[PDB]
């Protein structure tokens, strides 16, 4: 079923008004090859993002979702073009990246602005940022790390923005850069949500139970584990349905995660984000209620005649005639006498 | 109570007395060109006497200028109300976020209070509108006008 | 005193007082707006109730 | 005792303040009725 906040978004679209909900920007921050860019793909539900090992996310991508009855994508740099096959959206993103950065593993702080229309999406702003690195390669300047942090700080240091800290499972959690940044900009943990993206590649003999139970590095909002599609599966174009079924089987089977099975995986992350957004618009609703009630008060006095409108109604015609004749006589007398 | 901040600030909801002594500034920030007032008065008179020859100045030439001047003050009153709400929110944050180490509690105790404040914003604006609307409904020349 | 008496004498009193197309379109848009607006307030209600 | 001088002072201020209150009441009662009882009636009639 559709969550109630989406019911409000549908109603607001359905009334053709510019009243809307004020929702936070969602930033996803990870690290090189951590997989942050692959999480948004499953969150949105359409496989359009560039993906793969190496430097694949070179420019910050600003993805805005809009509720509409037609499903499509638009770019600001491709004016008037209605994209319907996202597998060309991928190509336009790669082409626009190369056009500015160059092919030698470059980056650029200038964002790519993508807008996606679909029937049951809120007006969220999603930011896919380039991952952090330590060693420059490919003619990147020695200060590539500082430029990357400078790009990150302009999105993660803003208020009214959520930070999703993406960390791999196969690399010791103490080394995670996303947790360092979230800790630096959210000391209290009110905004940071942690995700462990690679439980499939754990070294045999170990597990991550001490992280998913929020014991090793306690974080106010806990950690969510997921399993994403491997490089082979994306090269085989495995359907998203099969990936989700495999993830559910993974969590149900693995002996060390059964008791957490109902708190893990992409759809749980979706429920958690929906709850955080729903709890973010509380204490804003009174204004929307007052505006909607005011408009209803200014329409209801008139629509009573329309609700019972009939093509054949001599009483309505007679009374309208009498009122208009009265108004004409009074308006003429006022206009010429000056009273 | 005791423990007042005698040195550091002028603060702690004593800012609201500035709004009550700052709103008298917004009410005089507004200005008009006298030539437009004279033109409008001349047309008010010419439009009150429709065809008749005028012996005495009509009383609607006063009332219809006063109503037009009075309609202008709806905006600054709403600005004042919004500023007062802002100060209440700031005070709640100071009394909530800075003194409590428990998570989640400082969220419930701020959210609830600021929700109640917004609802009272609604009721207050309605009462302000029903006061200005009353200023328009009748012209009272009895108390302190320029008595002939 | 006379205008209405004359209006009753014009035409056939069947095509007089017939709505234009624009009023019909406005009627339809107003009814759509009314129903969607009530729905929005119902959903806000349900959200505050939880 | 000096206390009486304080009491007299308070009385004078009260009378002064009450005069202002009286003006407001006299001013707002007519205007209120014209808005709610007489003008709503004219608008009803017309
Ligand atoms: N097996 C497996 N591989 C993953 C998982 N998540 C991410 N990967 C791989 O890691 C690669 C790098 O992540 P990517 O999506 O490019 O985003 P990046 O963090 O910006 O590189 C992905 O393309 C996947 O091939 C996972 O859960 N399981
Ligand atoms: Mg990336």
């Amino acid at each position: 079923l559709i969550p109630l906040v989406n019911r409000l978004q549908d109603a607001f679209s359905a009334i053709g008004q510019n009243a809307d909900l004020d929702l936070p920007q969602i930033a996803v921050v990870g690290g090189q090859s951590a997989g942050a860019s692959s999480v948004l793909e499953n969150f949105v539900g359409r496989d359009f993002l560039p993906r793969g090992s190496g430097i694949v996310t070179r420019r910050p991508l600003v993805l805005q979702l809009v509720n509409a009855t037609t499903e499509y994508a638009e770019f600001l740099h491709c004016k008037g073009k209605k994209f319907t096959d996202f597998e060309e959206v991928r190509l336009e993103i790669e082409a626009e990246t190369d056009r500015v950065t160059g092919t030698n593993k470059g980056i650029s702080p200038v964002p790519i602005n993508l807008r996606v229309y679909s029937p049951h999406v809120l007006n969220l702003t999603l930011v896919d940022l380039p991952g952090m690195t330590k060693v420059p390669v490919g003619d990147q300047p020695p200060d590539i790390e500082f430029q990357i942090r400078d790009m990150l700080m302009q999105f993660v240091t803003k208020e009214n923005c959520l930070i999703l800290a993406v960390s791999p499972a196969n690399s010791d959690l103490a080394n995670s850069d996303a947790l360092k940044v979230a800790k630096e900009v959210d000391p209290q943990g009110q905004r940071t949500i942690g995700v462990i993206t690679k439980l499939d590649l754990m070294d045999e003999g170990t597990d991550a139970r001490d992280v998913l139970e929020n014991k090793l590095l306690p974080l106010r909002r806990g950690y969510i584990g997921v399993v994403n599609r491997s490089q082979k599966d994306i090269d085989g174009k495995k359907d998203i349905t099969a990936a989700l079924a495999a993830e559910r089987k993974f969590f149900l089977s693995h002996p060390s995660y059964r008791h957490l099975a109902d708190r893990m995986g992409t759809p749980y992350l979706q429920k958690v984000l929906n709850q955080q957004l729903t709890n973010h618009i509380r204490d804003t609703l009174p204004g929307l209620r007052n505006k909607l009630q005011s408009q209803l008060l200014s329409i209801e006095k008139e629509v009573e005649e329309y609700k019972n409108f009939r093509p054949d109604d001599p009483a309505r015609k007679t009374k309208a005639l009498l009122q208009m004749v009265q108004q004409f006589a009074v308006d003429f007398e006022k206009r010429i006498e000056g009273s | 109570g005791d423990q007042i901040d005698t040195y550091e600030l002028s603060g702690g909801a004593r800012i609201n007395r500035i709004f009550h002594e700052r709103f008298p500034f917004e009410l005089v920030k507004m200005e008009f060109d006298e030539k437009e007032l004279r033109r409008e008065i001349s047309y008010a008179i010419k439009n009150i006497h429709g065809i008749r020859t005028g012996l005495f100045t009509p009383d609607m030439a006063f009332e219809t200028i006063v109503k037009k001047q009075v309609k202008k003050i709806r905006e600054p009153c709403l600005k004042c109300v919004d500023m007062v709400i802002s100060e209440l929110i700031s005070t709640v944050r100071q009394c909530t976020k800075k003194l409590q180490q428990y998570p989640r509690l400082r969220e419930e105790m701020e959210r609830i209070v600021t929700t109640h404040i917004r609802e009272r914003e609604g009721r207050t604006k309605e009462q302000v509108m029903l006061l200005i609307d009353i200023e328009l409904a009748y012209m009272n020349t009895n108390h302190e006008d320029f008595i002939g | 005193s006379e205008l209405l008496a004359n209006l009753y004498s014009c035409g056939d009193q069947n095509t007089l007082m017939e709505e234009s197309a624009e009023q019909a379109q406005r009627r339809d848009e107003m009814l759509r707006m009314y129903h969607a607006l009530k729905e929005a307030l119902s959903i806000i209600g349900n959200i505050n109730t939880t | 005792p000096q206390l009486e001088r304080q009491v007299e002072t308070i009385r004078n201020l009260v009378d002064s303040y009450m005069a202002i209150v009286n003006k407001t009441v006299r001013d707002l009662m007519p205007k209120t009725i014209m808005h709610l009882m007489i003008n709503n009636t004219k608008e009803f009639i017309f």
